[PDB]
């Protein structure tokens, strides 16, 4: 069963929500949760999150902007309404991890930070796809939703 | 015994004679009792040759004449184009049934030989043209069904059936 | 005694089952399948009653005499059955599998609980005390799972985990011991707890929609949508049937229930829905 | 045009001669090709009469009669008792269809009147007791088709399908 | 015989075709092709009986009371069906295939499981006893193919190697070519083990996105993007039809069922989905 | 004669084609072409009804109840298109 | 042909004189491999007499005899009192079947007089005291079974199965 994650989603989304200052990011993180939903259980969940890590600019500044989130709430994403979009939804599915146990918060958080542990962070999601994919249809659906309903139509 | 003969019931009047008995008792097999006609008689692997209306055996299975059975004889002037076959009733391929049957029957089929000179190609007929409607009913249900419009007050309804229950199959060469 | 002896049975959907229960809206399935009272599906003694009658004045129109006082007379109601059948209880229900890094990669899985394995092995003791249905081992298997309960349990030794009906996860525990397979199919059997076990169930559930369209004009007719539940093929219920000693008793289990092995049960048989194999308990295991 | 003799397959043994031509033609309808029979000819509402098997009719679509067709013309000791029948090829029931058939076929059918003085009672009857298989492949394929013994050393596979494939209709008297 | 008569038959997709159970909980973009119990496309023997008497109440439109007596009335119903239809069992799904090296190469061929051959084995089994039909020659080709059930094998070709819809490298074994072929076209037919069986098959869908546009400006309505999902062409299933003793049940297969070729399952059949080919196993193998 | 007419066409492209399959993430093109199940190209029969039926709508604008018989409604169906355009086939490429 | 003689079980020891070839030919249904027995026989309606265990005749179908069918000739000194005859084996009550058999067989049954100057009154009879069936196996299915102790080492588990799988209705007289 799966119905706190309605309650997660709602409190993932609050915080990118707010995260995004800029409307047009917000927006873009609209069209962002109606495509890769739908990406991500028509071609796996591996090729669409190295898809999604591919368009997200991770360079250090906007992973601490990324840490942050996952600690203080008024932290901020910057950095190209597409690419921020694209880091926005990052953070959803990894909040996601954090708060499942399935993802060690601290190794997360660590890989957010070094470098050669980020490769470690993508190999450990690998091997965790198949769970992953399993569980996070509901949060993902719900996120998908919460943009659809609250973020404006562009 | 109990013997009934096979009418087709085509859109040709060339059947209105071959039954010598008509009665014979009290009852037939096809009945019309204020619902509609019942017990009408199926035949497969048979076509109809109006020039000289009788039944041909085809082998295709497709080819079928509806009619009535009626306890009768043709005219004691047959018994050499005639199918004359005792069967136990529930050979029968009866549509429409109502009751039951006797469980034995002599049956009188109007027979011909295929004649392997024209290719026994065939074609579905159905019973439009009412006023065939009407002579069929005169030719056919009236004086067979002696109580025809003496009894039925629906004979309309008797019409519509004709209308949809009676087709066949006809060779037409 | 007056019920002298029993016969324990398996009923495996050989196609998708449907037998229908009070259809209503309170469901979101118009027709439903007969819940028996955990939320399982189940098959009523009635309704296993009167589809074997059915079947066998059908198939054997000569022993119509010990038909009808065995599973008793429907034109002469004067006298009791001497055969009784129990409610069907649901013993497995196939199951879609994504293995995770085991050794037997499957794709279907037999999915069971707890309650279901209890309410089997209720069944088992009321009737191993009867002289000749004796079946030791099942229920000894029984016992050794039921010991275990709690735990997402595994027969076959090689998952340790999975995940069922693509959207479940569990992890699962070998039982310390091969304990030799219930049935003879070359799947592995899932014993699961039973709060994720009803999940995984109600989700191997077929949930279809139907309609009825106009010959005419391929438009769909007003009002003509509905839902039905199946059960999937593979399916397996689990019943007994209870012989009184009469002698007619004597010759239907002797040459009516000997040649009986599928049969058609529940509705909607011009779907092709219903044919199920009965598998004895006295020859298998 | 072109002659078809149908040889019935009943598990009597009454078939020793009647037919001509052994291949006469150029071909036959009915073939053995390493897969089985292949076009296989059924007539309905007709039932075998083993005693002397000829196909005596019936009106019930139920009965039926499996053999095959092989290209021909009956033994020039008939024409007095047998169907002849000229059809447009289409109208045969056939089972195993493997090729088109050639727009018109004269087909020889041994025939026998119903005799309308004991009752018609069909039983299906299957050609089981190897025995009687193995004596039929040699009493008809090896002279019809001698293709084998000279083509199969297979002659169980046209031996099965043989057992499974030639049921029919008998009458019980 | 419970059954008078049972004719098997395959259902060769010769366009593509879409049967529905249309779209489900989370996926509301999607029009799914309906699917089977253990996850494979399928045909509701539903979807089947309407379609089939939908055709069939035209193409002989004289013969409607022995199609009314055999797949039922739908008038005012008096009585039950005769007949009942199985619901189709994907029998094999065409994949592209790129071969390392080989006689002469293909460039698609007919994929199979062991899963699917089993439940293709079940109703054959259930239906010769249900029925004095027996296909001992296919039966006998199913069971020495599950036989080999471990190893992906290919029937009267090696091949030895081969990328499935170019992204599953499979490796081939030759059977032992003295089976013959069952779906006799020209291709050869890989029967996988189902963990890859089931990739293979997935990727041989057809997911095809649609949209709906103004007629004015050539742009997008609002709200017009879906997607579908095909079976494609070539595509072979498995049923069976059944029927009971009639006089009206002869005349059906006797005559309906031998001139009965291609008929238009499923939906969207104004954009050329649903014309199918039967085959009637008694005739093809 | 489950159907009254039926009229085989071919399609000659005078200019280029494309008819569009909708994008993935691991397709290699932006864009591609509509493929048949083993891997030629091919024009989907929704994308012929579509572009035809628009074409004879603005074409013809007489004959307009005569396209919605045929060819189907646009704001109302309560009945079926009598008209069904299979899937375009690859015949032949220019190489 | 092949042939076949039936051999009781009881809890009484004069089994073991019933047969003179213990294989004879290569096929024998009562096959016992790694989980119990199979294709054990089961006749109803004899009863038996366990002074020299034959099975009389009676009428009652609650009575009953679960032995095995194995090849071979009866003791050479019958066939003028045994009950020998020739059944298509799809007809007999055989429980625990494994695989089909050759659909006609011939059979060879301890039989008596009934002894009509005594009320047959049977009575229900298991093998229990497995000392009882630990000399007849050792007796009985080391000659109809070499192939145990050879293959079978889990002899308790032949010993858990004819502990309640075979039972009968004796005559204590």
């Amino acid at each position: 069963l799966y119905e706190e994650d309605y309650k997660l989603a709602l409190e993932a989304f609050k915080k990118v929500f707010n995260a995004l200052t800029h409307y047009g990011a917000k927006q873009a993180f609209r069209s962002r949760a109606r495509d890769l939903v739908e990406e991500i259980y028509n071609s796996g969940f591996i090729p669409t999150f190295f898809y999604i890590i591919s368009k997200a600019e991770l360079n250090s500044d906007s992973l601490d902007s990324l840490i942050s989130l996952f600690s203080s709430d008024n932290a901020i994403l910057r950095g190209s309404d597409e690419n921020v979009s694209y880091s926005a939804y990052l953070f959803i599915i990894l909040y996601y991890l954090i708060k499942r146990g399935i993802i060690e918060q601290k190794f997360l958080i660590q890989a957010l930070r070094c470098e050669k542990t980020r490769l470690d962070l993508i190999d450990k999601l690998y091997n965790l796809a198949p769970i992953i994919s399993a569980k996070i249809r509901t949060y993902l659906l719900a996120i998908k939703r919460l943009s659809e309903a609250l973020i404006e139509a562009r | 015994s109990t013997q009934r003969e096979y009418v087709f019931i085509p859109i040709t009047n060339s059947i209105t004679i071959d039954v010598k008995i008509t009665i014979g008792g009290s009852d037939h097999i096809t009945n019309i009792d204020e619902r509609g006609i019942h017990n009408v008689l199926v035949i497969t692997g048979y076509a109809v040759d109006e020039k000289n209306g009788r039944l041909v055996p085809t082998l295709d299975p497709c080819d079928y004449v509806k009619g009535i059975l009626v306890a009768g004889t043709p005219q004691q002037a047959q018994s050499n184009d005639f199918l004359t076959l005792k069967l136990p009733a529930n050979k029968l391929y009866l549509i429409r049934k109502k009751g039951n049957i006797s469980d034995d029957l002599k049956i009188y089929i109007p027979y011909s030989s295929p004649d392997a000179r024209n290719s026994m190609k065939t074609k579905p007929v159905s019973i439009s043209d009412d006023t065939i409607v009407n002579n069929i009913i005169k030719e056919v249900f009236d004086k067979i069904y002696n109580i025809t419009q003496k009894e039925k007050v629906k004979i309309e309804k008797v019409k519509e059936d004709i209308k949809e229950l009676f087709s066949y199959y006809a060779l037409e060469q | 005694p007056y019920y002298a002896f029993a016969e324990p049975f398996f009923i495996h959907a050989i196609t998708h089952l449907h037998v229908g229960s009070g259809s209503s809206v309170e469901e979101e399935i118009a027709l439903p399948f007969q819940r028996d009272e955990l939320g399982y599906p189940t098959i009523y003694a009635s309704s296993l009653k009167g589809a074997i009658k059915s079947f066998l004045l059908k198939e054997f129109p000569d022993k119509r005499d010990v038909i009808y006082k065995v599973l008793g007379e429907d034109e002469n109601p004067e006298e009791a059955s001497l055969g009784t059948f129990l409610d069907a209880i649901l013993f497995a229900i196939p199951s879609r599998i994504i293995e995770i890094d085991s050794a037997k990669p499957y794709v279907w899985v037999y999915v069971t609980t707890y309650e279901l394995l209890k309410k089997v092995k209720l069944y088992l003791d009321s009737i191993s005390q009867l002289s000749n249905a004796s079946f030791s081992n099942l229920k000894n298997k029984i016992d050794t799972i039921l010991a275990k309960e709690g735990k997402n349990i595994t027969l076959d030794s090689d998952l340790k985990s999975a995940i069922l009906n693509e959207d479940f996860y569990v992890e699962l525990e070998a039982l310390n011991n091969k304990i030799p397979s219930i049935i003879n199919a070359g799947v592995p059997l899932l014993v699961l707890e039973d709060s994720i076990g009803r999940e995984v169930i109600n989700r191997s559930l077929i949930r279809v929609r139907r309609i009825r369209i106009d010959r005419d004009k391929k438009v769909v007719e007003t009002g003509g949508l509905w839902s039905e539940e199946y059960v999937p093929m593979k399916t397996i219920f689990f019943s007994v049937l209870l012989g009184k000693e009469s002698k007619e008793s004597a010759i239907f289990a002797s040459c009516i229930l000997r040649n009986l092995r599928y049969v058609i049960l529940g509705g909607k048989e011009t779907i092709g829905k219903g044919i199920v194999e009965l598998r004895w308990v006295k020859d298998v295991i």
